[PDB]
């Protein structure tokens, strides 16, 4: 308990450690991922971004034959569950779903988050 | 995972095909240890660069874990017996020299195998 205790947080203060010695200190990390760790100080921004970016290419060329245009679009993105005119009067009977669904409209737009 | 490129197989569902299985496509990816060099976490300046020096080994290897140093990363246990996977330093290796050890013996053979090594023991925390 003496020895196990309390022992994560010398990984971020070596100010702290005997002599700032690494050598002494708990640091976690995965044998696999380890490769693939070795740009030092890389603005996080930049590894995530690198990983989507890196992705959106590969999936341009393989099924977009790397044209832009080929990309459908959509007003906002976000907010999918796994699962001209008119009137729509109300009962008690009226399903709640069914009723958002059109108030919502189906083009997205404003319109379909106001619902 | 580390990149985009390793993530890819996983994401076109192609991974899967390795074993002789129908694609198996994934819906998202987590990264855990690739991240812990970024400029903004709070790992200290010679932590990281321990930690980037590191060479990784393939999912071929990753089992070496449990005996040796394998890329630079051994498991060690935790004081409730979970294994731990931790950077091989000299505290580490010697917490997982204890685990081995002191830790390991019935709490009958505790006190006298510490009486035993107190001078040895003693001088080990001092140094690693
Ligand atoms: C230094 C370090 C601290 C971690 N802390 C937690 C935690 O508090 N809770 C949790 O559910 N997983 C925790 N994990 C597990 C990761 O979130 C993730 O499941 C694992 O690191 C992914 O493996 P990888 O680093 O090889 O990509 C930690 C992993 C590392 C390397």
């Amino acid at each position: 308990i003496f020895f196990k205790k309390d022992s994560l947080w010398q990984s971020e203060h070596l100010e702290a450690v005997v002599d700032q010695d690494v050598q002494r200190t708990c640091i976690l990390h995965g044998p696999v991922a380890a490769q693939f760790t070795k740009v030092i100080d890389e603005p996080i921004k930049s590894i995530m971004d690198g990983i989507h970016d890196g992705h959106i290419k590969k999936l341009l060329h393989q099924y977009y034959g790397d044209d832009e245009s080929k990309i459908p679009a959509v007003e906002y993105f976000g907010g999918e569950s796994p699962v001209d005119s008119a009137v729509f009067k109300a009962t008690s009977s009226t399903d709640e779903e069914s009723w958002f669904k059109a108030l919502a409209g189906s083009e997205i737009n404003w319109r379909h988050a106001s619902f | 995972f580390g990149s985009a490129d390793d993530t890819y197989p996983y994401l076109t569902g192609e991974w899967s095909t390795k074993f002789d299985y129908p694609p198996m496509p994934f819906d998202g990816f987590l990264f855990g240890s690739r991240v812990m060099i970024a400029k903004e976490v709070k790992t200290s300046p010679d932590a990281k660069k321990c930690i980037a020096a590191c060479t990784g080994v393939p999912d071929d290897k990753w089992e070496q874990t449990y005996k040796k140093p394998t890329g630079g990363i051994v498991t060690v246990r935790s004081e409730m017996g979970e294994p731990i996977h931790k950077i091989a330093t000299r505290g580490v290796m010697l917490w997982k020299e204890f685990d081995e050890t002191i830790f390991n013996l019935p709490k009958n053979k505790l006190v006298p195998t510490l009486e035993a090594k107190r001078d040895y023991i003693i001088s080990r925390l001092n140094a690693d």
